[PDB]
RNA sequence: AUAGGUUUGGUCCUAGCCUUUCUAUUAGCUCUUAGUAAGAUUACACAUGCAAGCAUCCCCGUUCCAGUGAGUUCACCCUCUAAAUCACCAGAUCAAAAGGGACAAGCAUCAAGCACGCAGCAAUGCAGCUCAAAACGCUUAGCCUAGCCACACCCCCACGGGAAACAGCAGUGAUUAACCUUUAGCAAUAAACGAAAGUUUAACUAAGCUAUACUAACCCAGGGUUGGUCAAUUUCGUGCCAGCCACCGCGGUACAC
């Protein structure tokens, strides 16, 4: 019997009510997206997709999703594009249209989200917004300058010039889009990030899309369920409600949902547990079919018959998105012939005795991305010969991983 | 408030009188069981029987 | 557990199950837990009306008197139970609560008559 | 059975005893009041709501006795609460005084006197309680005769009270069982019991003191 | 135990092992309702919120309740006698410190302990005391459950130091096979406070979650097993392979997969 909880059918026109817009600031590394966000909020590498509910001088409220620009966080950029409904791409005319700029453009095309170009660093010399628009013409972003629909705004995030025009354009495009959602009924949303706080347990920063979330609701997402225990803002102050298009951190998660997973409100805890059991059973059936094919191959082989340079790595991250990014970087390994890379265990949270034990068992190395390892863990690692490597930057960690691969050998694997 | 004050005064007086009487009765019972005519008679009878 | 200070008190220890209260009148050290160690069980009290519309109270009057003599205090519910039993005078708060109830019902009746 | 001796326990116990003894706070510190916030700065604990008016508008016993020779020794001192709550003369004789000399104005201390509560004088002198309380007033030398001239009330009080119903029934039944057929009503003597009014001063000698 | 299966070519005896019974924890598969009972694996680390006030000022309480089981013959009996209650005293109740007796498990491949005794007012003198009827020593364990003992982050203690304390309630990270709400009210009982109306209380009460259990219902049953011990197999497929078994054992063209 199918017990899955599915998204409610599209909202009725009468039930629809105006809601705020969701804007993602995409772009390639160090094009001032962070500076623009800081200026808009009135407050050097981005590594987390951050949701902020900003209030404009007009009194409107807009949810900004600041995404990393580094090539590694393609998953983060894709998730931001999918969840958002407007993409305020930021491009530095001095640098010009780049690979990640085109990647963001393609993600916007997939998501079917209106794109607004913001020329950053327009104050600096050699800034050529006209050339930027020309180049975008090839990538199909036809700016209104060259007989198009895309609005291009010259700005200088550092000097805060024309940001008022950018905000006005964003508000106008939002009004044109006419975004609305049902504020009542079971809640629906998407997980923007998930992590483990030593105080608050498993937390998920999500963005509501329908209904209103409140303490005591039962949510289900992926193979996870929760009884909403604490809803908090970016600054942690508790909020009694989370209307559609509101970024909220939700505690009370029994299991840590995967980033980007859909969150749906169900009637009760037993119903949520039934849904989770059904989803786990579905995953089990899929994996069982795969294993059945493999086992049938092996058994045919057996019936007919009857007739080293290896690096084991544990990955520990501060957030599930970070862990996934490191996992993708690892999977981009291609030089298995000269040295093999094996991923013993990946997880979110500070280096734990279990991680140390796995490292000892497999002669592995623990790579902690934005995580700590208490003195007890350090002493145990020294005692057992494990090596812990705590890195705060993705490319620094990747460099260290490459160095270890070469030590095992330089490594032919180029992360790209 | 005044009526309740008076009631409590009288009630506590009566209860203290009762508690005095019960204390006296307890003291008299222990005094008797310890050094009364019956107890001393039993002790003397036991001693004489033993002899 | 060596308790500093304290003093014997004749009080009600709540036994029974949920939604089903029942009390054991126990002369216990005041600092001891409510349902814990007790010097002596001086009676019992079933606050729920039985098949005959009665709240059975049993008071081991002899031992109650002995403990009052030996210097035990009385919790307010126990004092009110004894007052109802007539072993003690009616408690001033029982009397005052009766009068408050009389006045409350009088107000209710007056308003019902007016409306 | 013999346990390893706990030397540090005794050491710390004696050290703490000595520190408490040598650093015991002075009355000037214990009984200091913040009239603006109505808190005792030493402990920082507010005073009960009902006492705010008296604290703001009344003076302490040693506060009055600081403006008298021999600190008012031999004078009669009354209390505002007593004056309000009674009609009979209420006052202490104030035989002895020992002020809090460290006090800036010598308005804290420790007094001894003979109480006259409701016009009944005690047969000895004892310490004054609630000295630190703010409800106090001085009986002027003149008008003292008018204040302290009291006419005793008749002492006709119920000598006996009826027993509680059930106790009376049990007593009568026990008597009849014993054999007596006397019909005299059982009664409960109340003369041995004297109901002191709830505001009669207690023994400041046994009353404890706040620590530091 | 009302016993059963198993040594062997076979019998008898001895003997271990396992089965049958009853609980509890965890796991797989599955599950409708209601009432009640019980509910971290860890003396590892803790975000957050609350958990002690009362009261005409002083005093009193926060030393209680609540918690955990690290440690562990401080619990029980007697002698004496503190503190506390009996409005003051009275002796009565309660119960410390002290003294006497009793007091878990295994290891003797722990057999010697090394001052562990006595007398004297003192000076000092004698050289003694415990032990194969288990001294001394190591390891393990909370116990004798109306409850009791012990601990309160560690240094046995806690002046001092290490350091910044949930073994209070809710909750969390780590850890484990083990995983309850970041509820409501002091209406009831208990405690603190007050002369009292009353105030406070994550004690407690009433709820929340969990087939862990008991009860009751259900007009929607799953789990396990079917060679023997042990209730119960039809046809196929495989063919000493896949696989199954608590013990004996089965599978080489199968009532055991
Ligand atoms: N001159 C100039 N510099 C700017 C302007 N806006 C931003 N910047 C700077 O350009 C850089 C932009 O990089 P960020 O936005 O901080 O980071 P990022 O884009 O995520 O890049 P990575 O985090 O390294 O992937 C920073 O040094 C900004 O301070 C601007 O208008 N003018
Ligand atoms: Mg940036
Ligand atoms: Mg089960
Ligand atoms: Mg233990
Ligand atoms: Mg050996
Ligand atoms: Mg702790
Ligand atoms: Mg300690
Ligand atoms: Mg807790
Ligand atoms: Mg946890
Ligand atoms: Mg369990
Ligand atoms: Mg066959």
């Amino acid at each position: 019997k199918n017990k899955d909880a599915v998204r409610r059918p599209q909202a009725d026109p009468a039930l629809l009510t105006p809601r705020s817009p969701v804007v993602t600031i995409m772009g390639h590394v160090d094009h001032g997206k962070t500076t623009l966000l800081d200026k808009f909020r009135k407050t050097g590498i981005t590594q987390h997709i951050g949701a902020f509910l900003v209030s404009l001088p007009s009194g409107e409220k807009i949810t900004f999703l600041d995404t990393p620009g580094h090539a590694a966080f393609s998953a983060m950029r894709a998730r931001g594009a999918q969840v958002t409904d407007i993409v305020v791409l930021v491009v530095a005319a001095d640098d010009g249209v780049m690979k990640q700029t085109v990647e963001s453009i393609q993600h916007a095309k997939d998501a079917q989200v209106p794109i607004i170009l913001a020329v950053n660093k327009c104050d600096k010399a050699e800034a050529d917004p006209e050339k930027v628009k020309k180049e975008l013409l090839a990538y199909d972003v036809v700016c209104e300058d060259y007989g198009g629909d895309v609005q291009a705004v010259p700005v200088s995030a550092l000097t805060g010039d024309n940001l008022m025009a950018l905000a006005e354009a964003t508000v106008a495009l939002a009004e044109m889009l006419e975004l609305k959602a049902d504020p009542n009924g079971p809640v629906e949303g998407t997980v923007i990030e998930s992590f483990t706080d030593k105080g608050r347990g498993l937390v998920t920063t999500a963005i509501i899309q329908r209904g209103t979330l409140r303490k005591g609701s039962v949510l289900v997402a992926g193979k996870c369920w929760a009884k909403v225990r604490l809803m908090f803002d970016e600054n942690g102050k508790t909020i009694d409600e989370a209307y559609p298009s509101m970024p909220v951190g939700i505690t009370g998660w029994r299991d840590l949902p995967s980033a980007g997973e859909e969150i749906l409100e169900v009637e009760s805890e037993p119903r949520a547990r039934e849904v989770v059991d059904w989803r786990k059973y579905e995953q089990e059936q899929e994996k069982g079919q795969e294993d059945l094919k493999i086992i049938e191959e092996k058994r045919k082989e057996h019936k007919e018959a009857h007739q080293s340079n290896v690096l084991s790595v544990i990955i520990k991250g501060d957030v599930d998105g970070s862990v996934e990014a490191i996992l993708n970087i690892i999977d981009t390994y291609d030089a298995s012939h000269e040295c093999e890379l094996e991923l013993v265990h990946f997880g979110v949270g500070d280096v734990s005795a279990n991680d140390v034990n796995l490292a000892e068992t497999f002669d592995g190395v623990i790579y902690g991305f934005n995580v700590n390892a208490g003195n007890v863990i350090q002493q145990s690692a020294a005692k057992k010969g494990v090596k812990i490597k705590l890195h705060k930057i993705i490319y620094r960690l990747v460099e260290d991983l490459q160095e270890e691969l070469s030590s095992r050998l330089k490594t032919s694997w180029d992360p790209g | 408030f005044f009526v309740l004050m008076e009631r409590y005064q009288h009630y506590r007086q009566t209860v203290r009188a009762l508690r005095m009487e019960f204390v006296s009765e307890v003291q008299r019972k222990v005094h008797e069981a310890r050094a009364g005519v019956l107890a001393e008679r039993k002790a003397l009878k036991d001693a004489a029987e033993h002899r | 557990k060596a308790y500093r200070g304290g003093h014997l008190t004749i009080r009600l220890a709540l036994g029974g199950c949920t939604n089903r209260p029942f009390y054991r009148i126990v002369a216990a050290h005041n600092k001891c837990p409510r349902d814990g160690r007790f010097v002596e069980q001086l009676g019992s009290y079933d606050p729920l009306p039985n098949s005959h519309g009665e709240k059975l109270v049993a008071l081991n009057l002899d031992r109650i008197r002995h403990w009052i003599g030996c210097g035990a205090h009385l919790s307010k519910p126990m004092e009110k139970l004894l007052g109802l039993a007539g072993f003690f005078p009616l408690h001033p708060m029982m009397i005052t609560n009766a009068e408050r109830l009389r006045r409350k019902r009088a107000r209710e009746v007056l308003l019902a008559s007016q409306k | 059975k013999k346990v390893r001796p706990r030397l540090i326990a005794e050491l710390a116990r004696r050290v703490r005893a000595l520190r408490e003894q040598l650093n015991r706070p002075r009355d000037s510190q214990l009984y200091a009041v913040d009239y603006e916030t109505l808190t005792r700065p030493f402990s920082g604990r507010r005073l009960p709501v009902r006492a705010w008016a008296d604290v703001r508008r009344e003076s302490r016993l040693l506060q009055l006795l600081g403006r008298l020779p021999l600190f008012g020794l031999g004078r009669l001192v009354t209390r505002k609460s007593w004056l309000w709550q009674h009609d009979e003369p209420c006052y202490w004789r104030l035989t002895r005084v020992r002020p809090d000399y460290t006090a800036q104005n010598l308005d804290h201390g420790k007094a001894w006197g003979i109480l006259t509560f409701k016009g009944k004088t005690e047969s000895e002198a004892r310490e004054i309680e609630h000295v630190m309380y703010h409800d106090w007033r001085l009986v002027p030398k003149h008008e003292e005769e008018a204040f302290t001239a009291f006419t005793p009330a008749p002492e006709d009080s119920l000598a006996s009270v009826p027993y509680p119903p059930l106790l009376r029934a049990m007593i009568i039944a026990e008597r009849q069982k014993n054999g007596d057929t006397s019909t005299e009503e059982p009664m409960l003597n109340v003369q041995r019991i004297r109901m002191e009014p709830w505001d009669y001063p207690a023994k400041q000698e046994d009353k404890g003191r706040a620590k530091g």
